RNA sequence: CAGGCCUUGACAUGCUAGGGAACCCGGGUGAAAGCCUGGGGUGCCCCGCGAGGGGAGCCCUAGCACAGGUGCUGCAUGGCCGUCGUCAGCUCGUGCCGUGAGGUGUUGGGUUAAGUCCCGCAACGAGCGCAACCCCCGCCGUUAGUUGCCAGCGGUUCGGCCGGGCACUCUAACGGGACUGCCCGCGAAAGCGGGAGGAAGGAGGGGACGACGUCUGGUCAGCAUGGCCCUUACGGCCUGGGCGACACACGUGCUACAAUGCCCACUACAAAGCGAUGCCACCCGGCAACGGGGAGCUAAUCGCAAAAAGGUGGGCCCAGUUCGGAUUGGGGUCUGCAACCCGACCCCAUGAAGCCGGAAUCGCUAGUAAUCGCGGAUCAGCCAUGCCGCGGUGAAUACGUUCCCGGGCCUUGUAC
């Protein structure tokens, strides 16, 4: 989660397959989500703060 | 231990969401994180203000904001002229023609938020910890406000050793969800390190 | 033979809309299919609670969409304009097909 | 610390108006303040201390009226900051509290200049 | 393997080199670091300082060698 | 880790000099990264007839504050989580007792899942707790009928296919309903046994919910932050290797050791999801994975999608076997710049161990265990037999608390 790390991923690689996805809150890439482009840990701090439109805490 | 957000435990009911629109898996991800970006400009710029919530509004191409605000004096300005900067820095950031809107918060004494960044100043001016606690719970017991408590998460007055402080007052029953309980966190710098300053009140039922 | 679709992540705001627009319809001369409910989809997110370990946490997170239908029949000019002007609230998302 | 009713008193013997401004000298802790900014329109401090000066701006923070000048009373162009900040209110009055010692030469000035 | 429709990957920097220095006498202990190639009738019967690692060991090609790869020569990994 | 490179820089905010002042395409050396070196360029104002300039954003060079660090400290911390434990307990106000520390409440009898409730009682309450308020499943009703459905009609090239209709299932929103509510009997009451009406009967079945605190619990490698440490290196850029090694031991699982079975054909019945640089119907080539053509779908319409155990027919006849498919040799396909280390899948070839498993030990009280299949996240592909969900078939047994383990409350001896 270096600096560095996170700009590099922010450059076209010369390849397709070298280009990954980092989280756009804290720049982890371990556990992130296309839908949102956030880790678990971000997802559910948004999530409990009510700043996820539509998004609820589910039960059934 | 380990009690969840009491915010979160309340979407459905007696709470509302922060962000308010829709956009499709396409165009999900863009909207959050302009989103997000304009709440952390916001906050960067506006603390002194005194900010309470940011509400953003999408319709059709077009974003409103609104900014709950203890004094709106700072925000406005000497004739309406910092709004117009602050409109012009956002219409740079994001170029869909934001809509910026002040709403000023009744009584401050009663969002948990303007309580919590109160104590965690009063916190970083090196104030006696457990004195300050008391008397926030005692002013917000004044207002109504049926229910106080505040907690301090430790490394108080420098101290080699962390320890919570807490102290409450009133009826806080964070276990009922027709509760409608306001929740409030800060976070205080100082020179041995960071504090954490949490505030719940409860405003009736129902 | 226009169909108008409503989309939303709030219940109760998607049926107000509805409500709005099935009634102003109404009121503008010829009748409606009326408010069509369909089946709601639901996108699901479990995610450990703990940042580093105990993977036996899993928290919960759901995001439904809700839909409708009105399928204005018989259209009418006053109708139409009559449409895309009355102002709709935030959170509902609104389209248009023949 | 004085009782909270007897600074009531002399505000009102102050016949504050939601007009006029106020001068305050010495605010120390920030009782009378307080107690001006309600009924007040625009108060300014001069007060020179760094030690209850961090109280002090914490006690203020409610309000946007008051504000605080880190100027010494006595080494002060009075006409420059009474013309300065007080461009919009109709009149202005002084209330203040003085430490002992030097409270004769601080009326003398004002009185003379 | 090889999707055979592509037909055999080579380097291109690789088999240059090794074309040109076909055609004009010979040279030995070719340096390389291309572990990814395959033989090929072109380079048959010289030798190939293949980066394995840590140092470029020498590997010397011969005829039966050919539908293999580079690499699997050149050892990752020292067991006793 | 080995090797080859760079030093206000991969990234941010500011000065002092010069400038080719947004910069646009080539050539060498190389594994690239880099290091040099070529041709076309000024795209904004003011000024000066113009020539020239006064200047902007604007990239280079040299220096300045600097940035940067997955370096150390989780025994300096925030935040977040685990465990005791979803155990039932932890306190306060006023009043009473005692000179006081303090006690009562919170003890005693009974009953609950529960400090749940009743009675007694010098206490009456209240707060955080439990319960309830919230969500799903189960019955019914009112608005609403398209992409859903088809009972009664007319056609149908007989498939809801059309015309047609919201009766029924469904789909969503709002409500009703369960409250020891009614009766008999037993108790001083909380309650208990048995009935009736009801879809459901005595917290209807699950979920979300974690008290004051304990464990100097876990995380400085999500993030934020205090103090030390490095800044031609502990920073940064590329190639290759490694994280996947292997005399051995341990944990969690998958597949089996067969006849309640195995294999091959035909035929049925689900839910919950996902998909526009994706799903991919159908036709053709190939035994095949797949390739070529090629409609339709921002989706109750189209697809993934074949559901599998199940049923019917045929074969196998106790054999390391038509049990099992490990291991190994070839031939291919797909993704990807690239399948040796180290991908998946297909076809041919071979066919290991294994005859129900010592001491010991785990899970489960009903739609549960056992058993069978499907979907999703991530994802170019995938080592996923993992994780989170969904449905199909569907049991056995609880006499009792002696003993094993772990808790709670009430009683007694020696230290703070
Ligand atoms: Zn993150």
């Amino acid at each position: 989660a270096r600096k560095a790390l996170i700009e590099k991923a922010k450059r076209t690689p010369k390849f397709k397959v070298r280009a990954y996805t980092r989280c756009v809150r804290c720049g982890r890439a371990r556990s992130v989500y296309r839908f949102f482009g956030l880790c678990r840990i971000c997802l559910r701090e948004l999530a409990h703060k009510g700043q996820l439109p539509g998004v609820r805490k589910a039960s059934w | 231990g380990n009690k969840i957000h009491p915010i979160g435990f309340r979407l459905g009911i007696t709470r509302d969401w922060e962000s308010r629109w829709y956009a499709g898996k396409k165009q999900y991800r863009h909207l959050l994180l302009e989103d997000q970006r304009i709440r952390g400009l916001l906050e960067k710029e506006l603390y002194s203000a005194g900010l309470a919530r940011v509400d953003i509004e999408r319709a059709a191409d077009n974003v409103a904001v609104t900014v709950h605000v203890a004094k709106p004096g700072v925000v406005i300005g000497r004739g309406g002229e910092r709004i117009r900067v602050l409109r012009e820095e956002l219409a740079k950031l994001t170029g869909k023609n934001v809509a910026l809107n002040v709403q000023e918060v009744q009584n401050p004494n009663l969002s948990a938020p303007l309580v919590a960044q109160r104590v965690a100043e009063q916190i970083e001016r090196r104030f006696a910890v457990r004195r300050a606690i008391k008397q926030a719970v005692q002013r917000v017991m004044e207002s109504g406000a049926k229910g106080a408590k505040v907690i301090v998460s430790g490394r108080i007055g420098g101290a080699e050793q962390a320890r919570t402080e807490w102290a409450a007052q009133g009826r806080v029953p964070l276990h009922t969800l027709r509760a409608n309980i306001d929740y409030g966190f800060a976070l205080a710098r100082t020179t041995y390190g960071v504090l954490g300053v949490k505030a719940y009140i409860f405003l009736g039922e129902v | 033979k226009i169909r108008i679709k409503l989309r939303g992540f709030d219940h109760k705001t998607l049926d107000a809309s509805a409500q709005k627009i099935v009634e102003a319809a109404r009121r503008s001369g010829a009748q409606v299919s009326g408010p069509i409910p369909l089946p709601t989809r639901v996108r699901r997110f479990t995610v450990i609670r703990g940042p580093f370990k105990h993977k036996d946490s899993r928290e919960h997170f759901e995001l439904r969409t809700h839909n409708r239908l009105v399928d204005i029949i018989n259209p009418n000019r006053k109708t139409i304009e009559q449409l895309m002007t009355l102002d709709l609230p935030t959170g509902v998302e609104i389209e248009i097909k023949t | 610390l004085i009782d909270t009713n007897i600074l009531n008193r002399i505000v009102d013997h102050a016949e504050v108006t939601e007009k006029t401004g106020v001068i305050e000298i010495g605010p120390g802790i920030g009782a009378l303040t307080e107690q001006l900014a309600k009924r007040a329109k625009k108060v300014v401090a001069f007060e020179i201390d760094q030690r209850l000066l961090p109280i002090l701006k914490d006690t203020l923070s409610p309000y946007e009226n008051v504000t605080v000048i880190h100027q010494d009373v006595l080494k002060a162009d009075v006409k420059s900051v009474i013309e300065e900040q007080f461009q919009d209110c109709d009149e202005i009055m002084v209330v203040a509290n003085l430490p002992y010692y030097v409270t004769t030469p601080i009326i003398m000035k004002l009185l003379e200049e | 393997p090889r999707s055979l429709k592509k037909g055999v990957f080579v380097d291109d920097h690789l088999l240059e080199k090794v074309l040109e220095l076909n055609a004009k006498g010979e040279k030995r202990l070719i340096k390389t670091w291309s572990r990814r190639s395959t033989i090929v009738p072109e380079m048959v019967g010289h030798t190939i300082a293949v980066y394995n690692g840590k140092q470029h060991v020498p590997v010397y090609i011969t005829e039966n060698m050919v539908g293999h790869k580079l690499g699997e020569f050149a050892p990752t990994r020292t067991y006793r």
